[PDB]
């Protein structure tokens, strides 16, 4: 049953050797997994506009900050769920939200 | 034998951050002034029970452990992730692996990664497929007790994984550690004005 590829382009387009894949798609119980990098779009300051970060988003303006973090901090709010500050995902820059 | 788990089974409950608040909570967690079994490095590995997730904890700056043993059932026939202290990287395995009455190193495969004066203070936990890395590299002064005082954990690496809770060994080599479970309790924890944590009480205590 192993007889071989007739790779031999002396023929027509029908039995040409293709650089071919075969993307293999199915779930498991684990996500987070290969994604797409969604464009990393700029900022802005001094001005109310919307935002959306890595999972969490508001709308408000932002500015800085005296407030200050660690290695481990994504998120900020300073009593009863009011969410105010976000050092950012790319500059690694505290700021605020008022 | 035993000893007094103080405080010190403490960490930040997520990947996430308040500043200057009385934030209350509940997960899985050592719990304050109870028990601490304590065991010896001699020359072993005895047999210990894991109940969703310990606090863990050694004296040590020498590199006596080397990591942890985990699978299901621990024979070459298990799904089995490996800790491996180097020096260099603490590599992390996922395959099958021959375990003995000394499997260690000293003087199927599914999933590969690659990251006395101290305490090197480390969690476990297994919450909902997720494998979670929570740490702490404090200084101390002495030698035979955890010492009256306090400490916080912080996280490292989440990993995808599911496996173990039942039992375990554990590495040495050749040439004493704290071991203390966790059970859901309410708390109530304290962010101080950098938001880290400076003290906490358990609910359930007294
Ligand atoms: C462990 O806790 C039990 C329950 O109170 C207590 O009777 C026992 O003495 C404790 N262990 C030690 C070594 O004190
Ligand atoms: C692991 O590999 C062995 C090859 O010795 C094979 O017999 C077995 O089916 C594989 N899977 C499991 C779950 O043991
Ligand atoms: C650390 O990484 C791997 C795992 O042992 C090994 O190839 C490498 O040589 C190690 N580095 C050492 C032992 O210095
Ligand atoms: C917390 O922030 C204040 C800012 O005034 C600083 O004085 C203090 O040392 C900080 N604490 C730590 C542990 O960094």
């Amino acid at each position: 049953p192993l007889q071989s590829y007739g790779f031999q382009p002396t023929n027509g387009v029908g039995y040409q050797p293709y650089r071919v894949v075969v993307l293999s798609f199915e779930l498991l119980h684990a996500p987070a997994t290969v994604c797409g990098p969604k464009k990393s779009t700029n900022l802005v300051k001094n001005k109310c506009v919307n935002f959306n970060f890595n999972g969490l988003t508001g709308t408000g303006v932002l500015t800085e900050s005296n407030k200050k973090f660690l290695p481990f901090q994504q998120f900020g709010r300073d009593i009863a769920d009011t969410t105010d500050a976000v050092r950012d995902p790319q500059t690694l820059e505290i700021l605020d939200i008022t | 034998a035993y000893t007094n788990s103080f405080t010190r089974g403490v960490y930040y409950p997520d990947k996430v951050f308040r500043s200057s608040v009385l934030h209350s909570t509940q997960d899985l967690f050592l719990p304050f002034f109870s028990n601490v079994t304590w065991f010896h490095a001699i020359h072993d590995n005895p047999v210990l029970p894991f109940n969703d997730g310990v606090y863990f904890a050694s004296t040590e700056k020498s590199n006596i452990i080397r990591g942890w043993i985990f699978g299901t059932t621990l024979d070459s026939k298990t799904q089995s992730l490996l800790i491996v202290n180097n020096a260099t990287n603490v590599v992390i395995k996922v395959c099958e692996f021959q375990f003995c009455n000394d499997p260690f190193l000293g003087v199927n495969c599914t999933f590969e990664y690659v990251s006395f004066k101290n305490l090197r203070e480390f969690v476990f936990k297994n919450i909902d497929g997720y494998f979670k890395i929570y740490s702490k590299h404090t200084p101390i002064n002495l030698v035979r007790d955890l010492p009256q005082g306090f400490s916080a954990l912080e996280p490292l690496v989440d990993l995808p994984i599911g496996i173990n809770i039942t039992r375990f060994q554990t590495l040495l080599a050749l040439h004493a550690y704290y071991v203390g479970y966790l059970q859901p309790r309410t708390f109530l924890l304290k962010y101080n004005e950098n938001g880290t944590i400076t003290d906490a009480v358990d609910c359930a205590l007294d």
